[PDB]
């Protein structure tokens, strides 16, 4: 048992920037397609890969952290969808 | 009546829609390029008008040097 915590004086409590909504892990970077609507409230982290026609809508999350994620030709996630990938 | 200057602005325009629509971009992505396309249109085709005319001169020269030359044959 240890009941303590040892808050941070650095630690950011307003990101002027926002939620950055493409975020690139190492290497891998998410793939939007030009003619590919992201809402500007959506988070793609990882290899996530959206196609042509595809749309993302409000408050989705698409982590490709473990697994790869794609999003297929005229294929829609709708509003606060969590598309997630595991290793096996 | 149907000028070169029109004709040329619109194939610009057209040509610049293209572009714009074959790279699955939005036709009016970038609007000033648009109007550089429909100048450049205007200013290929007044030029295309004005080789033709030189170009039809030249050819009725060359083919009545030609003429002239076959008619010879006959002295
Ligand atoms: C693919 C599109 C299809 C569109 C064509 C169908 C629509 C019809 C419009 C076709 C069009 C533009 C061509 C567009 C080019 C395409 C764009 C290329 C890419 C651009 C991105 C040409 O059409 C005319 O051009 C004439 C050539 O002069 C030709 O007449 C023959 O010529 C004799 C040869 O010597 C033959 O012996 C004889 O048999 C015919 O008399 C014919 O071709 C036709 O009558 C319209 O005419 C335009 O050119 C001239 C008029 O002449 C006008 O200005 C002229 O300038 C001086 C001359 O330099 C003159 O001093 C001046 O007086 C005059 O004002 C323009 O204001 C405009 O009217
Ligand atoms: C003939 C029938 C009638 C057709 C209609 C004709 C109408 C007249 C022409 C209208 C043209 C309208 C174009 C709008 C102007 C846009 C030009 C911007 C190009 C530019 O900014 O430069 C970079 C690319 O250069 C370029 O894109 C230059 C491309 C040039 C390709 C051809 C070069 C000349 C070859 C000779 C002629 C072709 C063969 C003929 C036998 C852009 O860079 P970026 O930001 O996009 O990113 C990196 C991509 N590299």
């Amino acid at each position: 048992p240890k009941s303590q915590v040892t808050p941070s004086p650095d630690r950011v409590k307003w990101d002027y920037r926002g939620q950055r909504q493409i975020i690139p892990l190492g290497q891998w970077l998410p793939k939007v397609a030009v003619d590919a609507y992201v809402a500007p409230n959506v988070v793609l982290a990882g290899q996530v890969t959206v196609w042509d026609g595809s749309s993302v809508w409000n408050g989705a999350v698409l982590r490709g952290d473990l697994n790869k994620i794609t999003v297929g030709f005229c294929s829609n996630v709708q509003e606060r969808c969590v598309v997630h990938a595991a290793w096996s | 009546p149907i000028s070169a200057t029109m004709v040329g602005a619109l194939l610009g325009l057209g040509t610049q829609m293209y572009s714009n629509a074959l790279r699955k971009l939005p036709y009016m992505r970038h609007p000033w390029e648009h109007v550089v396309g429909m100048g450049l249109g205007a200013v290929f085709a007044n030029q295309l008008v004005k080789w033709d005319v030189k170009l039809k001169e030249d050819l009725d020269v060359m083919l009545a040097k030609a003429r002239a030359a076959n008619e010879r044959r006959y002295f």
